[PDB]
């Protein structure tokens, strides 16, 4: 319950509230906390600084502004981390694009090498019609790790969970395909296979 | 012996991983090509 | 199944090797940012060559400092990758025994 | 396959022909690349189609085994053609001479580059008259070192090699480079160039 | 803190030249010595210029 002001002023004060101190002790240790999470997570200065000058905005997590500290906190910024080293040079000013709301999809394959049809049909599976926070980027980061897993298109993936296999009702509704939806789900799932 | 051999194989990723490692951890560090080139360039305009 | 007479197969498959993983390579990561503001300036009292000589050495001072400065953190920084070395080849002796 | 129809490549297509498959399948290339392959190629259609004929499916697989002969994919495939002198030009409107003469000079880079250690995104950046994007931090602090460092009073002067001599501090240390000679150097160099 | 005082000390002397010169146009500190990528080092050279 302090801010870094009143920090340095009952700082100053030579312990004058007794129950206080169990706080102060405690808010040295988070930062000590802190400071040891940034470091095994070896993050560097610019990437935190774009995430602290955002607030956290740029990064998104559930049900909580910012970032809290729980495990969620802890494995988003480690994958952040490791995007981000895997960017390459570009990616550095990648993250400038990210600080404001520049992140477009075309400029985003191209820095990713790979094809911009499979980041659309990311964005149409995943839903996400703009990369406003790492919420999205992550999300279609993880549509397209599935995709390229199978070796196999987004949008076949996308509907092969579309099919909610509760046949007709105990869930939302039967999404079982017809007869030649099956058949042609089946050619262009198995299209990419060897001799 | 033929286990032995997989873990000497698995003995030289564990090498060639923190060689890796101690090449980031060296990038990382605070004195940085990036702090080197700005001190040349601020020195090389003031001196000339 | 056309196997021998005691179960042993008459063709023989591939393992399929993967193509290995990849080494990540970092790169020159910077945030850009701004220097320290102008002040507003006041006047003094005395004249322009006193002031030039104590400013004079107050700097040749804050210089001397820097270098220090500098050299005290290029010693600490080999001295922490030697104490990583070291790590690294405690770990290395405990696989070779 | 030798049946002539219509049918569409796009990999957005939804309901995908039982041919678009085995096109897939023979050519051992993904949808997106086939897509990319159909571009480079120039045999494409509205909403991304094509008949079925011999020509296009010879086509197609030409242009796979120039990929797959020189040890390189389909994007890189694109890019080396469009550095290459006969960029501008789709593989289907090639003269009997053109395509020998494109395949040495192919295999020629492409030794080039193996005996010489660079990628293939190294020498498309390397060479493309594409910019990045937008503006970048690094070109941020230039703002931020050369504007206090330097001024409009011998800016317009007409001795441009003591002005690329002034400049080439900053250019040397922001770009990372050995001494200020070499940054007068490449200034005049792109002085040679003017490129935008 | 030595950088803040020096910093301070600098202004000051370019008030006095502006006064003995009678000329308030010409200055000289014009900022960014302390360049917080770098710990705000290396201005006593700036200054020295």
């Amino acid at each position: 319950g302090l801010d870094i002001a009143g920090f340095m002023t009952l700082v100053l004060k030579e312990s004058l509230n007794a129950n206080e101190t169990t706080q102060l002790v405690q808010f040295c240790h988070v930062m000590a906390q802190l400071s040891l999470s940034v470091q095994t997570l070896r993050l560097s200065e610019a990437e935190l600084s774009v995430l602290v000058i955002s607030g956290f905005a740029v990064l998104g997590a559930k049900n909580q502004p910012a970032g809290q500290h729980n495990i969620d906190t802890l494995f988003s910024l480690y994958r952040f981390h490791q995007w981000i080293n895997g960017l390459g040079n570009p990616g550095s000013d990648t993250l400038d694009m990210l600080r404001q709301q520049t992140l477009t999809a075309d400029r985003l394959a191209s820095v990713m090498g790979l094809d911009i049809s499979m980041v659309t049909q990311a964005m149409v599976s995943a839903g996400v019609n703009q990369l406003q926070c790492w919420q999205d980027i992550n999300t279609v980061l993880q549509w397209i790790d599935v995709a390229s897993a199978l070796h196999t298109m987004p949008s076949v993936i996308r509907t092969l969970v579309n099919i909610r296999y509760v046949t007709a009702l105990n869930k939302a509704e039967s999404n079982l395909p017809s007869w030649d939806e099956w058949q042609t789900l089946a050619e262009n799932m198995e299209a990419g296979l060897s001799t | 012996r033929r286990e032995a051999a997989q873990m000497q194989v698995e003995y030289q990723e564990t090498q060639q991983a923190h060689t890796q490692a101690q090449l980031e951890l060296l990038q990382r560090k605070f004195t940085n090509k990036a702090l080197y080139s700005w001190m040349r360039g601020k020195l090389s305009a003031i001196y000339y | 199944h056309n196997l021998s007479i005691d179960g042993q197969p008459l063709s023989l498959a591939i393992y399929a090797e993967p193509t290995d993983p990849k080494a990540l390579l970092t790169s020159m990561v910077q945030a850009s940012q701004g220097g320290s503001a102008v002040l507003p300036g006041t006047l003094s009292l005395y004249r322009f060559p006193v002031m030039l000589e104590r400013t004079r050495n107050l700097v040749a001072q804050l210089t001397q400092f820097g270098t220090s400065l500098l050299s005290m953190a290029e010693h600490d920084d080999a001295d922490e990758l030697t104490t990583l070395l070291l790590q690294q080849g405690m770990e290395l002796a405990t696989q070779s025994i | 396959e030798a049946d002539g129809n219509t049918v569409s490549i796009d990999p957005d297509e939804e309901q995908s022909t039982f041919a678009r498959s085995a096109l897939m399948r023979g050519l051992g290339v993904n949808s997106g690349e086939l897509y990319q392959l159909g571009k480079l190629a120039g045999v494409l259609d509205a909403q991304n189609t094509i008949t079925l004929s011999v020509f296009v499916i010879s086509s197609l697989y030409r242009l796979t085994l120039l990929a797959r002969v020189h040890q390189l994919t389909v994007n890189e495939l694109c890019m080396l053609y469009g550095l290459s002198p006969f960029n501008g030009k789709t593989t289907a409107s090639l003269s009997s001479g053109e395509l020998p003469r494109l395949v040495i000079w192919l295999y020629q880079v492409t030794q080039w580059l193996t005996e010489a250690e660079i990628t293939t995104e190294a020498i498309w950046l390397l060479c493309t008259p594409e910019f990045s994007g937008n503006i970048s931090p690094e070109i941020s602090n230039l703002l931020n070192n050369l504007r206090p460092s330097i001024s409009e009073d011998m800016a317009q002067s007409h001795n441009r090699e003591l002005q690329a001599e002034i400049l080439a501090p900053f250019i040397a240390a922001t770009l990372h480079l050995a001494s200020p000679d070499m940054a007068r150097y490449i200034l005049l160099w792109t002085d040679n160039l003017r490129p935008g | 803190q030595f950088f803040d005082l020096t910093q301070s000390f600098c202004l000051m002397a370019q008030e006095a030249l502006r006064r003995e010169l009678t000329d308030n146009g010409v200055t000289f500190i014009r900022g960014g010595a302390w360049n917080g990528t770098t710990a705000g080092l290396m201005a006593g050279e700036t200054l020295l210029l």
